């Protein structure tokens, strides 16, 4: 055993394309639809719990993850890749930030750290890029509420609302029509449930949908991240 | 073994070119145009964002113009992630120099350092080069206002006005036609926007598709001030110059 | 076409080595099944000893990882033992560092994160195995968690693995559609094992002797495998009703 | 295609062709066998006499690990020696920490994990040997056989090399005709016969028989080579059975 | 310092004084000696204060990451192990003397952790320069399975013993009550000493100090 | 021999009503020998002020180090660091040299720009935070300052009342210490103006 | 650098016409405490060598394992392990000597004095000393620690130079050794009555004698 | 500290006092110095509490991992792992450990590991500061193949005396009985053992 892959597996092709990044983006395209919407008093992130079998307990598989008490993440693409990014995101939020400054990182900086990790898989020796795009929603004291997208390249962009994966082109058009700068959090949740219904084939309820919010503090502070329960989603589906 | 899969990123072609550098430059040619224009009383950085949707949150967005210290800024063309790696390295080098000499880093020294890092990826290590070209806008008390560019090869050069990214051929002709040595910042602002307005692949140049910045000594008591323009301010300067 | 030899993306966004590792999974031609009782988790697996020269006592794909955790493997034995040794080592290190027995799901996630590394790093190949972990967890109760070569993992009410997994899965799906509960409503593990065997017989359409099966049982504070005679007693009870 | 050019690459089948090619080197080698008896194990090997210049009884093939384990292999002889060297390091580190000599199943997995490790990377070649080994521990006798893939199982009888099918058939007769078990001295005689019968597949050149054994009664649970009168008695028994 | 803990019927009561000293001088009369490890586990700190602070923080941080990955509340044994194995590694040079108390899935647990990496699991413990004063109160009055308000009083009484009789201890009494149903962080629980009242005003009037030069800069 | 008292000198900080004050002497010596009477011990990073007493090479080194760190902080965060955050940064930085520490006694002072709350803090040489509202003292005449501050101080002072309190605390403490004095500086810090005053004191 | 904790006292030995004798008491002292009364300090290696060890008992047990391990290792790929390529006293000694000096040179000694007694392939008597400093020497009589002061004077009256070795029978040599062990028991405060004795003869081979005792003890003059 | 392990007919019993002192201050008067490294392999700890705890945790780990791979370890194997740690790290440890365990094959076994890192297999072993006072008593009163009740009394009387004379020892006498029947914990309070 010598890890002899000390050379890049992502290289520029004659056209200027980085093949493996493009192919990672193709893997993200095949993944299940997830979306994010930013309100004035909160952010909502949502996705479909595409259950691999009905015998599987889909509650155990969390697509929406808490990164810090005020920052949450959802994805489209390869689940195992997402899982190890969440692990590294949580850790870097402590090592390079909380243990130094005594507070959690702001959304943009944690996003930047994740983006850095993804970039390194795009240039380091003997690795493929991550096959996920992340949607990171969060709040911090000086920047307020924010929503970011992070791609396999390591590029990140802030969004008012967006979607990634399967039906993202259709979902983004849907959001463009519905979004305004005076949405309350409940209005954004309502729009998220509408937008997500279009891309979902089968059952559409609280057990097959995962949906979380960055909002008010839930009782030093309380955490702003909150994952909606199966019941809480179903209640809003009756007013749909 | 592994040799089978090795692209060999650090070799010469038979013509004496570095394949990956050339192909990275091809990558950069498709990136949004960035322009730097140096006047007698300040520098202008202007750059065009790309793809953009109505849903992109522009006021919290930074893909083109980055700050290295209080005296030096860069405009980016290429992979934004690659640039941010190099930017954080440059930001450290500036602070290491400040800590060592108790003076702000001279612009050329920082530029050489970054350009030397880029060079290293072309000569050893077997890794792909950084798919980034920088325009460095900066000031120091030796040479005053300075514009530089670096590219994936690690070569850097100084400029009075320059473009990187898309349509540089067209952009550089238009700059070469309307630039003059006695020019001022307000005039250079206008030239930069007029150049982007003509070379853009979009139908029209609007505030939401632009990042804009100025390095003026034009401040009270002869001190250098960096101004990264806000979305509303870019919209105002577009109306002032008569583009919208 | 070197995108099919190492773990890098094909143009479709696919890792062919991961997919081919999944195919190595069925190379043994063995079917496993796992179900949960009230107090227990039962895992059964086919046992095939094709050579008469083999010592049948050493032919096993069930592993005692810790006292509480059992692991059945669907896949070739060298990779199974690779995974078994690591899982044992991880479970022991966990108890030492954190002062309590490694939970079933925590181990499953740990082994899954290791499996993920082989799909991203080029020098390491994936293991050609699917690992089904079972325990009676002291917080979560009866637990079934499964890991694969992709690095995916998930908890199960019940599961099945192997060439005829779909038949066993649908057989189990149909039973839980009737009972409308996540488990076998039974007090004794002996009867949960009888259920497991019965529902494999129905799904696969094959009768079993005592040497054709291999059974693992997780209870509170121990996981154990049944002997041939313990299985024979189990088979007698099935036949008698 | 190209899936067979690099070790640790899954073909579209789910196979590692380089390992299967290593098996061909094993199949090319001389015949080696193992027989589990009542209170021990017997190992025997076919040594092809390439020339008259080979010194008799000198080029020993069977190797001892610790004091209680015997190893024999067919295929690339140096690869077998490399594996036994490792086995000796494993058996030494085990005894150093845990005091007791390494158990046979424990030892088997130590070789197993190491051989399997050589199918995980392209920078190494798989082992070109099937290794038959075993001995007597606290839980009694154990015979194992370990393939290039890392696969190993416990055996009543084992055989590998060019004459393996011939040998396996003979071993299967012994398993059927002796359910109550075979004695250590019987197993030595039977081992000699089976190597002699399996020599029909390598019949061009004549050969030299080499036998070893661990037995709780006959050798105090230690690995010893069958020498002198007992070796000649086994050769005579084998020569009688072919005629 | 005087820090103590008791195991009562429903859970754990931790206690601490509030005096931080440099040599013989009091630098802070109201400092927090009860640290957060996890939502169900707290740690009283004595010995070298820096070591006490950064050891609890590091283990709290690592337990947070552990708890995110496992998805369940962390245990007191794991907090205990992580502290223990670190302190042991550093062979007493990290001068952290902790009283670790919390409530698990497995019930309430109380530990004393020493700088060298030994731990005792006990129904009541005391540490710091006021440990003997506090332990006297526990030996006098402790009994197993106390009610909450009784245990609160016993710990408060034990911290008071340290405050008055030990010179290293002083200020207010902080408690932390941990049970399955709640966490009560009482700071301050008691103020046994009033701040001394000053009889004169010694503050100088404006223009009394002699200035050489002045500069004003706005922000 | 004792590194904390080779060069000498003192820092004191106080809170008032919508203001903080931080003050230091100007002496640098080699024990008995006075060398410089222009060695200021108070620095600032944005609106956060840091006094540092102790071994002068470490005072200088830490100033340069926190300038470095707060500069990168500002570039990345796109805002100046706050006193509460900086205090944690100082603590971290000191404790990462736990077994080869900087021989210093730092003092943070500033007003939180968002909340408007006046903030001060002190540290031992390995970064344990003294987090007191009233006052923080440091240096070779720390005992003297503790006594002066405890008797002179009272809460919620107006900026120019507070000036007289901190100045008299510094001056009278310094005059009872051989290794402090040779001049003094007092910063009066408000939410959006800072007044720096040099004090006239005995030059022995 | 350490300090010896549980210790063994004198190992004594001599050459005679056909071989060597070596002896050592069965005590593991713990300072002044006579802690362990069943410690064997003569450790045979094959059928031609006995290594007698004094000093730290934990370091002795380590050396005991190194020798046990040396036998195993010599047997590997060695068809003549019980014949021409068996371990010799001189091989066993040189190994130990190398180890002892290497350990002293890393400032981490095995805290022992060792006597390797045996008979070589060609019938020659082997008797050589090595200690924690790597110092080596041979002599017709060898003794460690206390025995060097009391046993050697008695044993040298039997074999005073090389030319006396062929004149000394096994009976005379064994008597002298057992006599010397008695003298040591009277006078060494850290010795015991119970000892082991090993004769390595070129004809009769290795004879290992356990549970011997010092007898014929003159105390009667005490009563006066 | 006063600790001892004693083999008898049905297996082995470990015994210990419960006092842990910091100088003259009794830091813990109800210490459990009998610690479990496997189901029926326990140890008595004396010396540095930090060191003997650290060792015992490492041993427990090694035997857990041994068990995962090779089944139940012998008492000898456990003693060998203790020894290896104690001997190799002798310069940085102060640990005097008695290891005691019950196999079905070997029955009761006692191994003592003193400061040096040497191992000694014995019918019974005594250790700790209080052991000095009972060498005379234990040597005179120990017999092999005692009954359970005789061995409980032998340990109770012995540690009673060790406690009486040694100030470093005291509190309750804990015992742990290891037989085929299982593991039994016993405790004996001052009012019982002081009047012996
Ligand atoms: C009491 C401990 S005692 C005397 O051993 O009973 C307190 C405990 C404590 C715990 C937490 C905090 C807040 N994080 C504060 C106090 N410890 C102290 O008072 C310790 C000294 O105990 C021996 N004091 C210090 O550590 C002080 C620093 C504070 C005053 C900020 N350090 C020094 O005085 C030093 C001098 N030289 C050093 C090196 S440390
Ligand atoms: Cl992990
Ligand atoms: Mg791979
Ligand atoms: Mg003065
Ligand atoms: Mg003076
Ligand atoms: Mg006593």
């Amino acid at each position: 055993m010598t890890d002899r892959y000390s050379f890049s597996l992502t290289t520029f092709s004659p056209s200027g394309k980085l093949g493996q990044i493009d192919y990672a983006l193709t893997a993200v395209k095949q993944g299940v639809t997830s979306l994010g919407i930013k309100a004035t008093n909160g952010v909502v992130i949502a996705t479909e719990k595409k259950s691999s079998s009905p015998l599987a307990m889909s509650e155990t598989l969390s697509k929406v993850s808490l990164l810090t008490p005020d920052i949450g993440a959802v994805y489209s693409g390869m689940g195992p890749d997402y899982r190890v990014l969440v692990d590294k995101s949580r850790k870097v939020a402590h090592t390079s930030y909380k243990r130094i400054y005594g507070e959690y990182p702001p959304t943009k900086l944690l996003v930047s750290e994740v983006a850095k990790i993804m970039q390194e898989a795009t240039q380091s020796g003997g690795v493929r890029p991550f096959g996920v795009s992340l949607l990171i929603a969060g709040h911090d004291e000086f920047n307020g509420f924010s929503l970011y997208q992070v791609d396999p390249s390591g590029s990140y962009f802030p969004w008012k609302a967006t979607a990634i994966g399967k039906g993202s082109v259709a979902a983004k058009t849907f959001l463009e029509k519905r979004w305004n700068d005076e949405l309350e959090l409940e209005d954004a949740i309502h729009i998220a449930l509408l937008t997500l219904k279009e891309s979902v084939e089968g059952e559409f309820n609280g057990d097959t949908i995962e949906l979380a919010i960055i909002g008010d503090e839930n009782p030093d502070k309380g955490p702003r991240f909150r994952k909606l329960t199966s019941q809480e989603i179903n209640d809003r589906l009756e007013a749909l | 073994g592994s040799r089978r899969y090795d692209s060999r990123t650090t070799i010469f072609s038979p013509e004496g070119r570095l394949y990956q550098v050339e192909y990275a430059l091809e990558s950069i040619s498709h990136a949004g145009t960035a322009i730097g224009i140096m006047a007698s009383d300040g520098i202008v950085l202007a750059a065009e964002r790309k793809v953009t949707s109505t849903l992109l949150e522009q006021d919290t967005s930074t893909e083109k113009l980055y700050k290295l210290n209080d005296k030096i800024a860069v405009a980016v063309a290429g992979l934004t992630a690659d640039a941010e790696i190099l930017i954080n390295t440059a930001r450290i080098h500036a602070q290491n120099y400040l800590k060592t000499y108790n003076e702000d880093i001279p612009v050329e020294i920082l530029v050489r350092r970054l350009s030397d890092i880029k060079q290293g990826y072309t000569q050893h290590g077997g890794l792909r080069p950084f798919g980034v070209s920088f325009i460095y806008a900066g000031y120091d008390d030796r040479y005053g206002y300075q514009l530089y560019t670096s590219n994936p090869s690690g070569n850097y050069t100084g400029w009075k006005a320059i473009s990187v990214g898309a349509n540089t051929s067209a952009a550089q002709t238009l700059l070469q036609m309307d630039y003059k040595d006695d020019m001022k910042v307000d005039d250079a602002i206008e030239l930069a926007l007029k150049t982007l307005s003509k070379t853009t692949d979009s139908s029209a140049l609007t505030y939401d598709r632009l990042e804009f910045a100025t390095i003026r000594k034009g401040a009270n008591d002869g001190e250098v001030y960096q101004k990264i323009f806000k979305p509303q301010e870019i919209k105002d300067i577009l109306v002032k110059t008569g583009i919208t | 076409g070197y995108d099919r030899h190492i773990t890098i993306f094909s143009p479709e966004g696919r890792l062919y080595q991961v997919e081919y590792a999944f195919k190595a999974t069925n190379q043994t031609n063995i079917n496993s099944l796992a179900v949960r009782g009230k107090d227990c988790t039962v895992v059964i697996s086919q046992k095939k000893v094709p050579d008469k020269l083999l010592d049948p006592t050493t032919v096993s794909y069930i592993f005692c990882i810790s006292r509480t955790i059992g692991m059945v493997v669907n896949g070739p034995i060298p990779d199974a033992r690779n995974a078994a040794l690591r899982a044992k080592a991880e479970a022991a290190e966990f108890r030492y560092k954190y002062g309590y027995d490694m939970p079933c799901d925590v181990l499953a996630k740990r082994m899954a994160n290791l499996s993920q590394i082989y799909t991203q790093r080029a020098y390491m190949r994936p293991l050609g195995v699917i690992l089904t972990f079972v325990s009676v967890d002291e917080e979560l109760g009866p637990s079934i968690y499964k890991t694969d070569p992709a690095g995916y993992y998930v908890g199960y009410k019940a599961t099945a693995t192997g060439p005829k997994q779909q038949e066993i899965t649908t057989n189990l799906e149909n039973h839980f559609k009737k009972s409308k509960i996540d488990h076998i409503n039974e007090e004794s593990w002996e009867k949960v094992v009888e259920f497991a065997i019965t529902h494999m017989i129905d799904a696969l359409g094959t009768e079993f002797s005592k040497n054709d099966l291999e059974v693992g049982v997780a209870t509170k504070d121990k996981f154990f495998t049944l002997s041939a005679e313990n299985i024979e007693e189990r088979l007698v009870a099935i036949a008698e009703q | 295609t190209g899936y067979d050019l690099s070790n640790s690459v899954f073909s579209p089948d789910g196979r590692n062709f380089q390992v299967e090619y290593a098996v061909k080197a094993v199949e090319n080698g001389t015949t080696s066998i193992g027989i589990k008896c009542n209170d021990g194990v017997v190992f025997a090997v076919e040594k092809l006499i390439t020339s008259k210049l080979l010194v008799p009884q000198k080029n020993v093939k069977i190797q001892v690990v610790d004091r209680h384990i015997g190893c024999v292999y067919s295929g690339l002889i140096p690869d077998g020696r490399h594996l036994v060297n490792r086995g000796r390091e494993e058996a030494a580190s085990f005894k150093k920490l845990y005091k007791t000599p390494i158990p046979i199943p424990a030892f088997a997995d130590r070789l197993g994990q190491y051989v399997q490790a050589h199918t995980l990377y392209n920078s190494v070649r798989p082992f070109g040997v099937s290794t038959i080994f075993g001995g007597v521990d606290k839980n009694g006798a154990h015979l194992y056989m370990l393939e290039p893939s890392g696969s190993y199982w416990g055996y009543k009888g084992a055989a590998t090399g060019k004459g393996r099918q011939s040998a396996k058939a003979e071993l299967e007769k012994l398993v059927d005709h002796h359910p109550e078990g075979l004695s250590a001295r019987e197993a030595v005689k039977q081992a000699a016969k089976i190597i002699y019968l399996a020599h029909e597949d390598n019949k061009e050149k004549d050969f030299e028989l080499e036998i070893s054994w661990c037995s709780l009664s006959e050798t105090n649970g230690l690995h010893k080579f069958v020498k002198g009168d007992l070796l000649q008695e086994a050769i005579d028994f084998a020569q009688k059975e072919i005629n | 310092t005087t820090i103590a803990g008791v195991v009562y019927k429903d859970g754990i009561v931790l206690g601490a004084d509030t005096r931080a000293t440099e040599g013989m001088v009091v630098a802070d009369k109201n400092c927090s000696k009860i640290h957060f490890i996890s939502p169900n586990i707290y740690c009283c700190g004595a010995g070298t204060a820096a070591d006490t602070d950064m050891t609890t923080q590091l283990i709290s941080s690592n337990l947070e990451l552990h708890s995110l990955s496992t998805g369940r509340l962390p245990r007191v044994v794991t907090a205990n192990r992580m502290l223990k194995q670190m302190l042991f590694r550093y062979q007493g040079y990290i001068g952290a003397a902790l009283v670790l108390g919390g409530v698990d899935v497995t019930g309430p647990h109380l530990y004393s952790i020493y700088p060298h990496g030994s731990t005792d699991k006990l129904p009541y413990v005391t540490m710091g320069s006021g440990s003997l004063a506090a332990m006297a109160v526990f030996e006098d009055k402790f009994r197993p399975d106390m009610e909450e308000e009784e245990a609160k009083n016993l710990v408060s009484e034990a911290i008071a013993a340290g405050i008055f009789n030990d010179l290293g201890s002083g200020g207010n009494i902080d408690l932390c009550v941990i049970s399955k149903n709640k966490l009560d962080f009482l700071r301050p629980y008691t103020v046994p000493n009033k701040k001394g009242t000053r009889l004169g005003r010694y503050r100088c009037e404006k223009g009394t100090t002699a200035v050489l030069t002045e500069k004003i800069t706005p922000l | 021999s004792d590194p904390s008292s080779i060069n000498g000198g003192i820092v004191v900080a106080m809170t008032g009503k919508d203001c903080v004050a931080i003050a230091c002497d100007l002496r640098l010596g080699s024990q008995s020998l006075g060398v410089s009477n222009k060695f200021e011990k108070i620095f600032h990073y944005g609106h956060v002020f840091l006094g540092i007493t102790g071994l002068a090479t470490d005072v200088t080194t830490l100033n340069e180090m926190f300038r470095y760190k707060t500069n990168l902080y500002k570039l990345k965060e796109e805002r100046a660091i706050e006193p509460e955050t900086f205090t944690q940064l100082v603590s971290s930085s000191l404790y990462e040299r736990r077994f080869g520490p900087y021989f210093v006694g730092p003092v943070v002072a500033g007003i939180n720009s968002k909340s408007g709350k006046p903030f001060i803090a002190g540290f031992d040489l390995i970064g344990c935070i003294d987090e007191a509202k009233d006052f923080i003292v440091s240096g070779t005449a720390s005992d003297q300052l503790f006594g002066m501050c405890e008797s002179l101080y009272e809460p919620n002072l107006e900026p120019e009342d507070l000036f007289e309190t901190i100045s008299q605390a510094l001056l009278n403490a310094a005059d009872r210490d051989a290794l402090s004095g040779w001049g003094a500086v007092v910063y009066i810090i408000k939410k959006d103006e800072v007044v720096k005053r040099y004090l006239k004191m005995r030059q022995d | 650098t350490q300090q010896p904790i549980v210790t063994g006292t004198s190992v004594i030995s001599m050459k005679y016409d056909n071989g060597v004798i070596i002896a050592a008491d069965n005590l593991g002292s713990y300072g002044s405490l006579l802690r362990f009364n069943g410690v064997e300090r003569l450790i045979p290696v094959g059928d031609n060598t006995v290594v007698g060890i004094s000093g730290d008992i934990s370091d002795m047990q380590h050396i005991e394992r190194l020798l046990k391990d040396l036998v195993t290792e010599n047997a590997y790929d060695n068809p003549l392990a019980d014949a021409e390529e068996a371990l010799e006293p001189s091989y066993i000694f040189e190994y130990l000597a190398t180890v002892m000096y290497q350990r002293r040179s890393k400032m981490n000694p095995l805290w022992n004095a060792i006597i390797v007694a045996g008979v070589q392939s060609n019938g020659d008597q082997f008797l050589r000393y090595v200690n924690l400093l790597g110092v080596t020497y041979s002599s017709p009589t060898l003794a460690t620690g206390f025995g060097a002061h009391m046993a050697n004077p008695l044993l040298r009256k039997v074999v005073d130079r090389e030319s006396d070795i062929p004149k000394t029978t096994v009976q005379v040599a064994e008597e002298a050794i057992v006599n010397a062990m008695r003298v040591l028991y009277y006078r060494d405060a850290r010795s015991s009555r119970n000892f082991s004795l090993a004769i390595i003869d070129k004809n009769t081979g290795l004879t290992f004698k356990k549970n011997l005792q010092v007898e014929n003890m003159k105390w009667d003059f005490a009563k006066d | 500290t006063s600790i001892m392990a004693v083999t008898f007919k049905d297996g082995v019993i470990l015994g210990a006092d419960s006092r842990t002192t910091t100088g003259a201050y009794i830091a813990n008067r109800v210490t459990d110095k009998l610690t479990r490294v496997h189901d029926k392999i326990w140890c008595c700890r004396s010396g540095s509490a930090a060191d003997t705890q650290a060792i015992a945790d490492i041993v427990q780990y090694h035997l857990e991992l041994y068990t995962s791979q090779y089944g139940t370890p012998s008492t000898e194997t456990a003693a060998s792992v203790f020894k290896e740690l104690c001997y190799e790290n002798k310069d940085n440890l102060t640990a005097g450990i008695i290891v005691a365990g019950y196999d079905d094959k070997n029955k009761g076994e006692v191994y003592t590991i003193p400061l040096g890192g040497s191992v000694h297999k014995l019918p019974y072993a005594i250790a700790g500061s209080g052991s000095t006072f009972i060498y005379g008593y234990c040597d005179k009163n120990f017999r092999e193949n005692m009954s359970k009740e005789e061995t409980v009394d032998f340990i109770k009387h012995s540690l009673s005396q060790a406690i009486k004379w040694d100030g470093s020892s005291g509190g309750v006498i804990r015992m742990v009985v290891l037989t085929a029947a299982g593991v039994e914990r016993l405790i004996f309070y001052p009012d019982e053992y002081e009047q012996l």
